[PDB]
């Protein structure tokens, strides 16, 4: 209703964008404009880190380069020396120049070539003014062999320039007096149609360049047409006298950026496939720790699917066409003027050599560029919603990380936005799943509890039973987040780093925080979940903890004497004393890859809880007769009275129970 | 959270995309190319629908 300003193009929209992708412009908020200033006091802890970083440990670490840098002061202090030495040669034998031409000296009488010509030896003025070969040698041109407008009419636009239009005369020399005045406006002016000439076919030829959409993308097309282009750069007057070959190259281009820019923008973002859930490969990885390690592997490195290239893929494509938001943007450095270097009178030498790489090469330079911002919020906005990876992309992400050491690019910047693809993407290091382990051990304790809630006995009648899940399969997960750490990590690679492994400490937090995820399995710490407690910490201390690469030893040996301490606690009224500890105790989990007669899903031969109950309660606990039974067999007396041949002494020895808690002849000697 | 609430008063969309509108035309008297602004009166325009 009060309509407000023209919103074109203020200080905001360089990457304000890119600002704003902290968290969200998404509703809104001044809260999050707090949020930008708890971000901007953390750059200034870490940039006053860096200060002090650098400020005499790193300028010391400048002194460790002055070591490279004072060496060059020390060459260059032997160029001190040559310097010194050429200045003292041409010191003492110049004093001998002093008093040897200036043997009078008096100049008009002893040195008098330029005293008999005070400017009659400047006299090589003659070449004034306009403007014959300026639009004759060129009609728009008539280049492109080396021709009379690159070999010579660009040359006289040297001679357009070699006249200094506004050092007309100082009238005891006047050299371009009155010739000044139409020399390089005749010359500007028929090379100003010219420029037009080249601004249409700049627009033209660029439009031509939008056309040119050769192979993924590829604007081959543009870079011969480039090599049509490197003439109007080079084109020393000198080139853009007036900041407009640059804008040939530039303004120009600035449209015929986001034919480019659009082309990549409605290009890249069109690869979207995905699956939808897959707990079979949670059973590969589940079966890969059953039919192991106690047998043949199992996993192959198995699936693990997400190895195949969904998004992989873009990490040589959305990476390699980034690469033309960066790299073939850096053959744009042969497109920003091109490279205007360098041809110098005034198309001579890029008459010659008008052929670029350009990309990448190097790093010595300083410079800026543009046309990257929608290909890299696309691979990495793409990539958001990841949640498998980058456990598996560890050196993935980091490899992306530690991509572009080497160039003068900004695919450095893109790299690091590529290690934002690891760090700003964010805590993925996933260790709110330990947040969903502990919240989630309380708020769905509800559940497993609910059939578990008197589990290892039947006080308040519950069978001990409660599931590893979160992480029971995603312990499959850890040799399946831990599988493509090796293949489809090692396969994206690139320079300096980039795996180069040298890298992907996310995959030792696959250590670090899944000992600490796995701390709180020790916090998970009912006997099917200390029977899938560990069997799913063995689960993937069988394989993935001995390869040696985990942390959850000391977790699964914990969680494992959990699974003692209440093995034989959901058994203690079992075993008593082994005739329920090897097949019916431990082999309920040993067997299964109300605590009492609750053993008895898998229940491992022989004397399983269904007959040390019975049928040692039935003529067993003294006897088949009492004190002692005929009887040390294999298929019922294990039950009872090979049980007693396994647990003799425990007859005097659990009687003596009653000893502490509430002499010893007639029991512990003739105890028949 | 005003549009949900009473009508949205409806001042609370009428004179609130009035002086919002105000700068809606912010991101009308130019738009080049506040993608930001351009979002905003986006979400603006979508919330009206």
């Amino acid at each position: 209703e009060s309509k407000e300003e023209i919103k074109t193009m203020e200080n905001i929209d360089d990457e304000v964008l890119l600002e704003i992708l902290t968290d969200i412009n998404w509703s809104i908020e001044d809260d999050a404009d707090s949020m930008i200033e708890r971000i901007d006091l953390r750059l200034a802890e870490t940039e006053y880190l860096f200060n002090q970083n650098l400020l005499s440990l790193q300028k010391i670490g400048p002194n460790i380069r002055p070591y490279e840098d004072k060496v060059n002061d020390e060459c260059h202090r032997i160029i001190p020396t040559l310097s010194l030495f050429l200045m003292e040669m041409s010191n003492f034998s110049n004093d001998i120049e002093n008093v040897e031409s200036q043997d009078n000296g008096l100049q008009v009488e002893s040195a008098n070539k330029k005293l008999l010509w005070n400017t009659l030896d400047e006299l090589l003025k003659t070449v004034s003014l306009d403007e014959i070969s300026l639009n004759q040698l060129l009609e728009c041109p008539i280049r492109e062999k080396n021709l009379p407008w690159m070999e010579n009419q660009l040359n006289l636009l040297l001679k357009a320039f070699q006249a200094i239009g506004s050092d007309g005369n100082e009238v005891e020399y006047n050299l371009r007096e009155i010739s000044g005045l139409k020399q390089r406006l005749q010359f500007y002016e028929k090379v100003t149609k010219i420029f037009l000439n080249r601004i249409v076919e700049e627009m033209q030829k660029k439009f031509s360049n939008i056309r040119g959409q050769d192979i993924s993308h590829d604007q081959m097309i543009r870079i011969l047409t480039t090599l049509l282009i490197f003439s109007p750069l080079i084109l020393f007057c000198k080139e853009i006298s007036q900041k407009s070959y640059q804008a040939i190259v530039e303004n120009w281009n600035v449209s015929i950026q986001p034919v480019y820019m659009e082309l990549w923008t409605k290009k890249i973002s069109q690869l979207q496939g995905i699956d939808t859930n897959d707990e079979k490969m949670n059973e590969l990885s589940l079966s890969q720790l059953l039919n192991e390690w106690d047998t043949f592997r199992k996993e192959r490195k198995t699936n693990d699917i997400n190895p195949v290239f969904k998004n992989s893929f873009s990490l040589l494509t959305e990476c390699l066409q980034t690469m033309r938001q960066e790299c073939i943007v850096y053959q744009n450095f042969v497109e920003v003027f091109f490279h205007i270097s360098s041809k110098h009178n005034f198309e001579e030498y890029i008459k010659h050599f008008n052929d670029p790489d350009a990309p990448p090469i190097l790093l010595d330079t300083v410079k800026v560029m543009q046309s990257d911002r929608e290909a890299a919020v696309i691979e990495t906005q793409l990539v958001s919603r990841i949640f498998q990876p980058i456990v598996t992309r560890l050196s993935s992400y980091f490899v992306e990380l530690v991509k572009a050491e080497p160039t003068v690019a900004p695919a450095l910047t893109f790299y690091l936005e590529n290690e934002i693809k690891s760090l700003e993407s964010s805590n993925h290091e996933f260790l709110l799943s330990a947040v969903t382990r502990m919240y989630t051990q309380i708020k769905q304790v509800w559940s497993d509890n609910v059939e578990e809630q008197v589990l290892h006995f039947e006080r308040i009648s519950n069978a001990t039973t409660n599931g590893e899940i979160l992480p029971g399969i995603l312990d499959l997960p850890v040799g399946l987040k831990n599988s493509e750490d090796l293949f489809q990590f090692a396969k994206r690679s690139m320079d300096i780093k980039d795996t180069d492994e040298g890298y992907e400490s996310i995959e030792l937090m696959n250590s670090s925080f899944r000992k600490l995820s796995i701390a709180a399995t020790r916090s998970i710490t009912d006997y099917m979940e200390t029977i899938s407690l560990l069997v799913n910490s063995n689960w993937l201390t069988e394989m993935l903890s001995m390869d040696g690469i985990f942390d959850t030893s000391l977790q699964n040996v914990k969680k494992v004497f959990d699974v003692e301490k209440e093995s034989y606690a959901s058994f203690l009224l079992r075993d008593t004393m082994p005739k329920l500890t090897a097949f019916v105790y431990g082999v309920s989990n040993i067997i299964e890859n109300r605590q009492n007669l609750e053993n008895i899903l898998l229940a491992y031969t022989s004397h399983e809880i269904e007959t040390l109950v019975k049928r040692l309660h039935t003529h067993m606990v003294n006897d088949f007769g009492y004190h002692q039974e005929n009887a040390i067999n294999n298929v019922l007396c294990d039950k009872l009275w090979s049980c007693i041949q396994g647990q003799t002494v425990s007859l005097y020895l659990k009687l003596y129970t009653v000893i502490d808690k509430h002499k010893n002849d007639i029991i512990s000697a003739f105890e028949e | 959270k005003r549009c949900l609430t009473n009508n949205d008063f409806n001042e609370f969309i009428i004179e609130y995309s009035k002086g919002l509108t105000l700068r809606r035309r912010f991101n009308q008297s130019s738009d080049a190319s506040q993608s930001l602004v351009i979002k905003r009166i986006w979400t603006q325009i979508e919330n009206l629908l």
